[PDB]
């Protein structure tokens, strides 16, 4: 009601976009720490099997 | 109202399944590693000129690695429940706000689970030989399993991302 | 050679480039670092309203 | 002052509009992301080279993404209406003190 | 190099500038710290009427 | 100041043609290059002393190299439009407020 | 008018200088990445064309 003292949607989007750069940053430290892009079973699951068996 | 607190229940669902699912992950990692050796062992057993007593020192360290890969798999235990003994078949989640379940299969990745058949050696050089393809096979499923695994915990974070 | 072959193959498949990281990285925290400002800024939002009573 | 009343009345159901379609964009876009991966996966799932092993990881990928389509689409409703499930064809809210309506097009997601 | 240019593209097309939302931040703050303001004096008004009686 | 908004409106349609012309410059850039080397292997096949052997080997560098540009070429596409295929023959750009032009003549590579 | 609320010049000659500077920037950054001062048919058409012919 732009004067509501109970909610504010403004607050909850910029935590959404918080989290979400958040998510990003930890997906590039876990590249930096391993060295490598597909790291485990996560990432993508035929590299890392092909990789595994090769 | 009630169904956005309803969620706010669910959430926590979701979470104890991202926290099981990541336990079983770092077993079968742990898994696949001790499962590459046995597959060097079984093929460096199989030469047929090696000694009496060379042989037997593969067969030990073969024995060795399997006893570690029954112990990482035996323990890979969230809650009291797992997705990777074989104790039970799959694990449902809440998922939305009226009852609805977001399932997970099993994958067992136990030495039964991947044909390895506990207390399985070799006593001859020929023995060896097709216990190498028979590791590779292991490794294969095993790898296949934890491909799926990993599927799953991708959904379960994409939805919990959703509902909140 | 072959196992040096196969293992250059293996690496081509799953390794990364750190110098794209690298920017990557700084482009990301500095991203967080606004958004925790930003967040602050939305906080502070309907505190004006006591002064009306 | 009776028509100013009346009004005052058209606001709520122009409030409860704005929620349904509020809550029904959220769930549009959660469903472009989803989208955008299917198209990766199933463009990575047609390369001739690829073993019967990775073929099925990447089949996986694809039903999992559309179970989650369809999971998002089908929770995207307020007061229990809808105008992305495909359960209705429109929804008309208030607009004028006369009964004159404000005409929304249902856009099945 | 061809993903790099439509990555460009794209960011080219909806990015913003945030130099310029620091100064409009900073104007609408003000303007609605006066706007309170204001509401507070208008709504003093019709007070005086209670001397006349 | 509805001049004003308008002339906001014409910024986007300025900065799509930026981008579209990037992508043909990015394209027209890989292509010279090919073309240099497409260049050496026709003059290096023109030498009247060689094996039937080494003319095939030429001949199929050169044929690689061409295919090359053609991928290179039609691929330069930004929003569906191009000014590198030969789709079309021009593309025009919001400049005025008052409905002006910007012309870009397409140049086929 | 000195004390308006709604506009203020001074942020957009501020903003317009700072913009200057960052394509003077991004041009100098350009030359030393590449190491040449005609890298694209941007920077001058006519030696891009007679250097590459050549």
């Amino acid at each position: 009601a732009l004067n509501s003292i109970n909610t504010n949607a403004g607050a909850m989007i910029a935590l959404q976009n918080l989290n979400g750069t958040n998510s990003e940053l930890t997906t590039v430290q876990q590249r930096i720490n391993t060295g490598k892009k597909i790291a485990s079973a996560k990432d993508n699951g035929a590299i890392w099997a092909t990789a595994k068996n090769q | 109202s009630a169904t956005a607190a309803s969620m706010n229940a669910v959430k926590d669902s979701l979470q104890r399944g991202q926290s099981t699912i990541d336990v079983a992950l770092a077993a079968g990692d742990t898994i696949t590693d001790l499962l590459g050796k046995m597959k060097e062992k079984a093929l460096a057993a199989s030469d047929c000129s090696l000694n009496t007593a060379s042989f037997n020192a593969l067969k030990s360290d073969f024995d060795s690695l399997r006893d570690q890969i029954e112990k990482a798999a035996t323990s890979a235990k969230f809650n009291g429940v797992s997705i990777a003994d074989g104790s039970t078949t799959k694990l449902t989640f809440l998922a939305n706000s009226d009852g609805s379940g977001f399932t997970v299969n099993a994958k067992t990745i136990s030495l039964a689970g991947i044909g390895l058949t506990t207390t399985s050696t070799f006593t001859t050089a020929a023995a060896a030989k097709t216990m190498i393809g028979t590791i590779d096979t292991a490794l294969q499923t095993a790898t296949n399993k934890l491909a799926s695994l990993g599927t799953s915990s991708v959904g379960l974070d994409t939805h919990l991302t959703f509902v909140g | 050679k072959l196992q040096d072959s196969l293992d250059a193959g293996v690496g081509n498949l799953v390794d990364a480039d750190l110098a794209k990281e690298s920017a990557k990285l700084q482009s990301l925290q500095t991203k967080q670092q606004l958004g925790v400002q930003a967040l602050s800024i939305a906080n502070q939002s309907s505190s004006s309203i006591l002064s009306l009573f």
